[PDB]
């Protein structure tokens, strides 16, 4: 409409944990349709107004196809603190 | 890959591309464009990290590619289809296994002789035989015989594994059988290598799916099923019927003439001294499967390099030491099981 | 009706009024196996050194399908040994085929049919 | 912590055999082409049960200078199927991102389920083994990653892992002196 | 967790991390069966003719509960054959009660456990 859209997606793991089972349900078919909107619409037509944010709960339940470069290529690790790191809490 | 590299400069040779094409497995053509984007990015990161730290007027003028930054680029960009069935023409010849003359002619009677010489079965009054069961002691020697038959004269190759299929779920085991026989009939000579089928709820409706498709290739004589097992007892008698599986061939542990041919091929590629004798090595090597005879020669040659780094010849003392470290894995109780069965 | 496991069928089917006549199809004897062998011999060029009476005594605990497999193996062994234009099948081809073809009957299921015999249905 | 080679008494001939798969492909490459041998991949260690095999591989990671990563056998078995399948892939990706590294897979004999108790335990062992065989093919030409494996029962290991190119050397460790 | 048929149990339940320190509850022995009889005959008035060692030698393949049934029924037979007011349980009442209490163990059940005992499973 006027593209102010800062896209943050919560419950990253709860979208599809490695596409679940996909027996009679459409979690596999809403990724490649969304892949037109990002690889195609999220990048080709955005010049900086489209950026997808998402944090993961389980590190070993996300889909491995979402770690391809150009889409979710980088990674910033936030984890346990050190003794000096938990001092200034 | 040769047409996707028509614009990007690279430094790769003919044997370097064939090594990359053979190692790439399950990559569809859409993944290879993503992989060719990542090779140009990772070479740009290598040439900026390198000790030329000049501005980029002519840094990007030359960022040629190697095999090292395709192999780095395959870490992040991974296969997209490694469950789909693909055909191949495998490269194993009969001279690599050792020369198995009598086993070759029994397999040749079921895969070539129904088409090339059909008058011989009619004058002898026997029906031409269909699919062959192979039984023997455990090892990897049975699948190399089936791969070597698929190399000498046509006969493109497809494979189904035994206990993988049984422990899977209900639905996915069904059309995996039907898709294998469909692609084997599109490709004009075909060998369907079935693995250990003595593993065969899940016990019904996979055997029943396999029975109705193997009756479909009854009249078509260009498709041959081949099966291997370690136990001849627990194959059920629905499969062992005249019409589906007739011929039974025994593949033994290697005898005295076969073990000399594996040794003589291996002594060509390595410098062996003239003080050892082959006839002492044949008698001490008894019950040594074919992979273990290759493993003795690598062990004895590595031990001679350990005692001196500048070594030209391999002596008798290393062969005595290599025979003690490598032992036969098969127990001797299973050895007389197959001798009492014969 | 034909079955190979009589043990499992309900006693309610063998009442008078549903299934009356029960016929026992025997496994073959020595004289029975000599006549099964003459059917398979009928289109092979067997040379004049093969005695099927001595071979019928050696073939114990075979069914009819295993005797059919024995003549198939001995014809295929004479193809690979004497050549593609092989004309005769001898006795030593038949003795070598007994080492590969092995019996499928036993005294477990043969004595099962002797128990079932009178057991209940008499 | 760290254990050096002079802490462990004896076992000096196991050092030269372990150096032929790690240091000798890059430092003396011309000896293998003189004999005609492809240089060996990672090493299976077998013997009596104990803590002696962990101190040998940590002495290799401390002397020449290499990264140490560990995968433990029974801990991959009692997890979820998709959880266990990618823990192998994340470990091989991290051990390839840092360039000289040793992967120590401990207790390989845990990837072999008797055919009973197969309410799921069979499938876990099939999909872990197929992922591990795919990663061993990938690190074949890199000449910088070695897989040391330790076991107590040498005959329950699967036959597909012992082709020439995946695991080549078998080394016997003794009873402790 | 306690069970009496551990052949049916799942292998994934018996793993390092789930359930370890398996303990075996031995079916009793002669020195062990003498101690069970002292617990049961503590309250009972026992005459001085009864020897508990001779009863434990004749007792074989008894469980712990069958030793309690033997002391119960031999005490009831003393009330029957010597009236409602009696302070006597003799040795012959115990031997007369061995004809109506039977052992509940055998070598078929006992060698099952000592086979799983041997690897196989546990």
């Amino acid at each position: 409409l006027r593209h102010p859209s800062i896209i943050f997606i919560d419950q990253l793991d709860a979208l599809c944990p490695k596409r679940e089972g996909a027996q009679n349900e459409v979690e596999k078919r809403v990724v490649a349709s969304l892949l037109t909107l990002m690889d195609g619409i999220g990048s080709e037509v955005s010049e900086g107004q489209v950026l997808v944010l998402g944090a993961t709960n389980r590190p070993h339940a996300l889909d491995a196809a979402l770690r391809r470069p150009g889409r979710f290529d980088k990674e910033i690790e936030i984890g346990v603190p050190n003794a000096q790191d938990r001092l200034d809490i | 890959l040769q047409k996707l590299l028509r614009r990007v400069p690279h430094l790769l040779t003919e044997a370097e591309l064939l090594q990359l094409a053979n190692s790439a497995h399950g990559y569809v053509g859409a993944d290879l464009k993503v992989l060719c984007n990542e090779a140009g990015l990772c070479a740009l990161r290598r040439i900026l990290k390198k000790q030329p730290n000049l501005p980029d007027v002519k840094v990007a003028g030359l960022v040629k590619i190697t095999l090292k930054d395709f192999l780095q680029a395959m870490n992040d960009i991974r296969p997209s289809a490694m469950r789909e069935i693909a055909i191949d023409v495998p490269n194993v010849s009969w001279s690599d296994i050792g020369g198995l003359e009598s086993i070759k002619l029994k397999l040749e009677q079921a895969v070539e002789w129904p088409l090339k010489h059909p008058e011989s079965f009619i004058r002898m009054g026997i029906q031409p035989p269909k699919g062959v069961l192979l039984y023997g002691p455990p090892g990897c020697s049975k699948t190399m015989i089936a791969k070597a038959l698929a190399n000498e004269s046509g006969l493109n190759f497809l494979a189904i594994k035994g206990p993988e299929l049984m422990n899977k779920y209900v639905g996915e085991s069904e059309r995996a059988v039907r898709e294998t026989f469909r692609k084997a009939r599109a490709v004009a000579p075909s060998i369907i290598f079935f693995d250990q089928l003595d593993a065969l709820n899940v016990a019904d409706r996979v055997l029943a799916q396999l029975l109705t498709e193997m009756d479909g290739i009854e009249q078509l004589k260009d498709v041959t099923i081949l099966a291997a097992t370690n136990r001849p007892d627990r194959i059920d008698k629905a499969l062992m019927r005249p019409g589906r599986i007739d011929r039974i061939i025994y593949v033994p542990l290697p005898d005295a003439a076969t073990r000399r041919e594996i040794f003589k091929l291996q002594f060509h590629s390595m410098p062996v001294s003239n003080e050892v004798d082959l006839d002492e090595l044949i008698l001490q090597t008894d019950a040594y499967s074919g992979a273990e005879i290759v493993a003795v020669c690598r062990e004895a040659a590595l031990l001679a390099l350990e005692e001196d780094i500048q070594a030209n010849l391999i002596m008798k003392r290393h062969f005595t030491q290599a025979l003690s470290t490598v032992t036969p894995r098969i127990p001797e109780s299973l050895r007389r099981f197959y001798e009492d069965y014969q | 009706a034909a079955t190979n496991r009589p043990d499992v069928l309900d006693t309610a089917l063998l009442r008078p009024g549903r299934l009356d006549k029960i016929i026992y199809i025997p496994p073959p004897d020595h004289k029975g196996r000599l006549s099964i062998l003459k059917v398979c011999t009928k289109t092979m060029p067997i040379g004049p050194d093969v005695s099927l009476e001595n071979l019928a005594a050696e073939t114990c605990f075979f069914s009819g399908a295993d005797l059919r497999n024995l003549c198939t193996e001995a014809a295929l062994l004479a193809l690979q040994e004497n050549g593609l234009d092989a004309t005769t099948v001898k006795q030593e081809h038949f003795l070598k085929s007994l080492k590969t073809v092995k019996p499928s009957l036993s005294c477990k299921d043969l004595a099962l049919y002797e128990n079932l015999f009178k057991k209940e249905g008499f | 912590p760290n254990v050096s080679w002079s802490d462990i008494g004896g076992l000096e001939s196991i050092k030269l055999k372990l150096e032929q798969a790690v240091e000798w492909p890059l430092k003396h490459p011309e000896s293998f082409i003189r004999m005609g041998i492809q240089p060996p991949k990672g090493v299976l260690l077998y013997g009596p049960p104990g803590c002696s095999k962990t101190m040998i591989a940590k002495a290799l990671a401390n002397e020449s200078g290499l990264n140490f990563l560990a995968i433990k056998g029974p801990e991959l078995m009692n997890k979820y199927v998709g959880e266990s399948e990618r823990a192998v892939r994340e470990t091989f990706r991290k051990a390839r991102a840092v360039a000289p590294s040793i992967i120590f897979f401990d207790q390989l004999d845990a990837l072999a389920v008797e055919r009973g108790s197969s309410l799921g335990a069979g499938n876990v062992a099939d999909r872990v083994l197929a992922q591990l065989l795919t990663e061993m093919d990938g690190i074949e030409q890199l000449k910088d990653v070695t897989i040391l494996a330790a076991t107590n029962r040498p005959d329950r290991i699967d036959k597909a892992l012992m082709r020439p190119g995946r695991i080549d050397r078998i080394i016997y460790v003794p009873l402790p002196d």
